[PDB]
């Protein structure tokens, strides 16, 4: 969720 | 019997193999993705215990000959943890360091950005996202403001460059956390096992880029859970309006 390129 | 391994982002070891399968000896080296920067040395079962800054200079019958750069660089296998970004911050990767530079960005109220110092092709690997690697609940559970740098490895691990790290003054080891977003982007993100930093991620190009263009790859934030800060949601209306 809350961080880049999941 | 010399023998080559490739990774999938196509850095390599190589050298010759001992008793047992392994790459462990005194004139073992890793090969980045460029095919002729190389750290080369004393390595145990694959893993970096001094690796010298070396340049492939040809091969002869598939045997590697290197030639040792001056100086008295040294690198070894030093993966982060959770509250550890690296023994050396502030000694630059080799091969980043000849691609990339940090400079103020050209897109506005961005703060500084990435840069090609040199014009390089379609795929080609620019710069290393290396962090402290935390979990998915930690990120997820806190505030937008401390998750600027964040980008999730895989399923279980966050890397992230917290602040003060987020200047190149107190760590500039790696710059990938750098490159700002685009929709529109000229990179992207893929995975990259570096013989420093272990299992990382990458910036690589997506085409051909010129000498002193700037990098940005998509950021990929979810936008239907949009989960992401304000200033990529304005940029995102503005992206789908185009
Ligand atoms: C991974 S860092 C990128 C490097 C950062 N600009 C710096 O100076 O260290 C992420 C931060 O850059 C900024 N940023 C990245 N892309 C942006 C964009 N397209 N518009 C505005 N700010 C952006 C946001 O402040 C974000 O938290």
């Amino acid at each position: 969720s809350k961080s880049a390129d999941r | 019997g010399v023998c080559w391994i490739y990774y999938p982002d196509g850095g390599s070891l190589v050298g010759e193999v001992n008793e047992d399968g392994e790459m462990t000896g005194e004139k073992i080296a890793y090969v980045y993705p460029d095919e002729r920067t190389a750290l080369y040395g004393k390595f145990i079962d694959g893993e970096m215990i001094e690796g010298k800054l070396a340049t492939l200079m040809s091969t002869e019958e598939g045997r590697p000959h290197f030639e040792l750069m001056p100086g008295n660089s040294v690198y070894h296998f030093d993966k982060s943890t959770s509250s550890c970004i690296s023994t050396n911050a502030l000694l630059p990767d080799p091969y980043e360091s000849e691609r990339v530079y940090v400079a103020e960005s050209l897109i506005s109220s961005a703060g500084e950005g990435l840069f090609s110092k040199v014009a390089v092709g379609p795929n080609t690997v620019m710069s290393f996202y290396n962090g402290v690697r935390i979990t998915h609940q930690e990120v997820d559970s806190r505030d937008w403001a401390l998750n600027g740098n964040t980008l999730s490895l895989d399923e279980e691990t966050v890397i992230d460059v917290p602040e003060p790290y987020n200047h190149v003054s107190k760590y500039c080891a790696s710059l990938g956390h750098k490159a700002n977003h685009s929709f529109t982007p000229n990179c992207i993100y893929d995975m990259f096992v570096h013989p420093r930093f272990g299992p990382i991620k990458c910036i690589r190009t997506l085409r051909a880029v010129e000498a002193d263009e700037e990098l940005t790859v998509a950021y990929g934030y979810d936008h239907s859970p949009p989960e992401a800060p304000e200033w990529y949601q304005v940029e995102l209306k503005a992206f789908q309006a185009t």
